[PDB]
RNA sequence: AAAAUGAAGACAUUUUAACGAGUAAGGAAACGAAAUGGCGUAAGGACAACAAAAGUAGUAAAGAUUUAAAGUAAUUUAGAU
RNA sequence: AUAAACAUACUUUGAAUCGGCCAAGUCUGGUAAGCAGGACUGGCGAUGCGGGAUGAACCGAACGUCGAGAUAAAGUGCCAAA
RNA sequence: GGAAAACUUAAAAGAACUUUGGAAAAAGAGUGAAAAGAGCUUGAAAGAGUAAUAUGUGAACGGAUAAUUUAUAAGAAAAAU
């Protein structure tokens, strides 16, 4: 057989050695690179070995401030935490902050003292399948060149299902308006003004 | 839109009388007096933007950055110790640094 | 001795050279430093002014001793003088290239002094008796001067 | 796989006062000197070479691409490092014709070893053609 | 320095521990666990495509100018003209 | 009592060197000297680094290439880190 | 008493006719594989000239650290069941 190091490559009628195989008995193989397996996928409702430790102070129905990222300064609603990523599964709702039903990391995000509660949500959905069904993917590598136009129709074939799951908005969003000038301080920004010492601030 | 950060000025590196250690920076947050009111920014992330004119015939960002983390107190007047991706330019002496909210801790 | 540089077009350039030229290094190397860039219709002018004292030719940077000047304002430079032994060797020069451009066709009017550049030649040694018997150096300063006339378009980059 | 190769100084160790005087060339040479700046180790200059700089055993005489070096004179040179394709390089000596170049370079393609002078004394194939 | 292994790997082997300033001065070659390790110039005797055409070279030698790479360094290597 | 096996005892061959200088809870000659000469030790010569603003000897401490930490002499109104 | 000074090409085929210039020469043209053009194989450093780029208050140069600009320079495979 042939040698551990040895993988015949086919020869262009080029010359060749007495002792090199010809290219009649020489059939062209693969280049491998992937090694390393990918993650395996369980169920829906085992936690994830990865999984973090949230902090005591951030506790479902609470109000939580995002200090980075696109919607920094935003605030938002901490519904739970995906148990297959760790992230918080948070609502801006938004028909008052503009904030989607996205997933933050939390590291950026302040737990407030403000708590809405909000029980019976109805979150049977939105879960790690709903999250990876409504983001936007590449173009590969493969797929001939299909510029620009890849992405923008992409947004609009999973704009329907955004707005389905918009269902879980409209129980927070009464809740919300019932504590007087809540309203008006969700839509708003948080910002930092004069005096406003991080170390003397307390939430 | 708003403010999320906290102005600290670049003072410069870690040094002696007559040696510099460009590694380490000084910073002087704002609005801290003392080393008791360091705990909070132990941490925290802090950022050098800078502002740099290109030529519209280039590719390369106007805006870049430096980060860093803060990593211990500096003496009894609330300075502190920021560690960078890279040293900070010695031409940014004396100009804000952004001190964030972030890794967050409450 | 060979050309420091080629015309971009050949056919819109006329060249013109001399070699091992009687003048002075130091005072041609400033004469055509002068009217480097400027176009041949009035290089031929401003080389007879300096004939007759009339323009000053700027010492920029063999200026040990040489003498400020009226003519010398504007120049960024409070020297100058008035070379003529150079003057009328580059305006013998000029006069050469220009013909070679009739030969070729090109038009006067439109030609400029794109390249002029100086050399240092060999010297000749002469013997200037001293006291004590002694016995020094008396050199001349040749030099080879060459020059290259285009015609000045205005050029397009879309 | 490939390890990190790391370098404990990446600039030059230039000669004491070559900068300023031009017979001395660049080339380091030890300063004997009595009362050389250098040699007692002065702040501002002591930079002298040692034994201390040198890099790391493992990674040692390695190029950037991760393999070794190892020059070839004809076709036959190749076949030495066959069975260590995953380890040498070729490397076409500076005197080898382009007519010799283009052999080692078809055999090395034939037995999966990479040519650091692929694009070495190659034809006038950059304009017009 | 001491343990382990040892006809050939290779990086002058593997592991552990201590050590590392320096003028005058010393440490010639060789010595498998090597009684310091090496770079460079020229000349002489051998080796250099192992199947009977066997190192490179008018498909461009040596030299020169530069661009990069390897080496702690002495220096080496390759690209372009 | 304590320490000591890369301990101890050496043997042979040989290089360089015998112009020295400084400090002192020391001395002699001298009015005295950054003068001349000595006893014991530590240094410079042969030695960089941190401090005394600058300094061959003073104080801390002696150096393979680095990363992080407590430290030494000594400092914390600004130059200058505190 | 007592020097210095070697080299075009294979072959002179050592430019040969025109224009400018008093002339030397220059520009074309031609020979030659290539001007190698006779101050002739290659053509280093010191010193200048041209072009490109950059910098600036009583020296200049070097080292550590970053920023800007330029250059170099790493890829075609592909998940769970």
């Amino acid at each position: 057989s042939a040698p551990q190091w040895f993988v015949p490559v086919k020869a262009g009628d080029a010359k060749v050695p007495a002792y090199y195989p010809t290219d009649d008995m020489i059939q062209e193989q693969k280049k491998k690179l992937r090694t390393r397996k990918g993650a395996k996928i369980t169920a829906l409702d085992k936690p994830a070995w990865n999984l973090e430790k949230l902090r005591k102070s951030i506790v479902p129905g609470a109000i939580l401030i995002i200090v980075a990222g696109k919607y920094a300064g935003k605030k938002v609603v901490f519904l739970k935490q995906c148990i297959k990523s760790g992230a918080l599964i948070v609502t801006g709702p938004f028909k008052i902050n503009g904030v989607p039903l996205m997933r933050i990391n939390q590291r950026y995000v302040i737990a407030t003292s403000q708590k809405v509660d909000v029980s019976k949500v109805d979150t049977t959905g939105v879960d790690v399948k709903f999250f990876k069904k409504i983001a936007i993917k590449k173009a590969a590598f493969g797929k001939t060149v299909e510029e620009d136009f890849a992405k923008k129709q992409y947004e609009a074939k999973k704009a329907l299902i955004v707005e389905k799951q918009k269902q879980v908005d409209e129980s927070i969003v009464a809740e919300i308006k019932k504590v007087p000038y809540l309203k008006e301080y969700m839509a708003s920004y948080f910002t930092l003004k004069n005096g406003d010492h991080p170390h003397l601030l307390k939430f | 839109k708003c403010r999320l950060h906290v102005n600290a000025v670049f003072m410069g590196f870690q040094r002696a009388q007559r040696n510099q250690y460009p590694n380490v920076a000084l910073l002087q947050i704002s609005g801290v007096n003392t080393k008791e009111d360091t705990p909070f920014y132990i941490g925290k992330r802090v950022a050098y933007v800078y502002k740099v004119n290109v030529k519209k015939g280039s590719n390369k960002p106007a805006i870049r950055a430096i980060f860093g983390k803060i990593v211990a107190p500096h003496g009894n007047h609330g300075v502190v110790k920021a560690r960078f991706l890279h040293n900070l330019p010695p031409k940014a002496m004396g100009q804000n640094l952004k001190v964030f909210l972030y890794p967050s801790n409450i | 001795v060979k050309y420091c540089a080629k015309p971009v077009n050949v056919a819109k350039a006329a060249q013109a050279r001399g070699d091992n030229l009687k003048v002075h290094f130091k005072n041609t190397y400033e004469t055509a430093d002068a009217i480097r860039g400027m176009k041949v219709a009035r290089a031929q002018e401003f080389l007879k002014n300096v004939i007759i004292k009339k323009e000053i030719v700027p010492f920029r940077k063999h200026n040990g001793g040489v003498g400020r000047k009226a003519q010398c304002k504007g120049l960024n430079c409070a020297f100058g003088r008035w070379p003529v032994k150079s003057a009328q060797f580059i305006l013998k020069l000029l006069k050469n290239a220009v013909d070679n451009a009739k030969a070729k066709g090109l038009n006067t009017a439109l030609l400029t002094v794109s390249h002029i550049a100086v050399q240092e030649a060999r010297s000749s040694r002469r013997r200037l008796y001293r006291a004590h018997g002694s016995i020094n150096s008396f050199s001349s300063s040749p030099c080879h001067i060459e020059l290259i006339l285009t015609e000045k378009e205005k050029k397009v980059a879309k | 796989i490939k390890p990190k190769i790391v370098k404990k100084y990446t600039g030059h160790f230039k000669r004491f006062d070559s900068n300023r005087f031009l017979r001395v060339k660049a080339s380091w040479r030890v300063p004997r000197g009595i009362d050389n700046r250098l040699r007692r180790k002065f702040k501002g200059t002591n930079l002298l070479p040692k034994i201390g700089y040198g890099s790391a055993k493992a990674t040692r005489n390695m190029l950037p691409c991760g393999l070794y070096k190892f020059p070839v004179r004809n076709t036959t040179d190749l076949e030495m490092i066959m069975m260590q394709n995953r380890k040498y390089a070729a490397e076409i000596s500076h005197a080898v014709s382009a007519k010799k170049r283009q052999e080692i370079i078809q055999r090395a393609k034939i037995l999966n070893i990479r040519v650091l002078n692929a694009d070495a004394r190659i034809k006038k194939q950059e304009v017009a053609q």
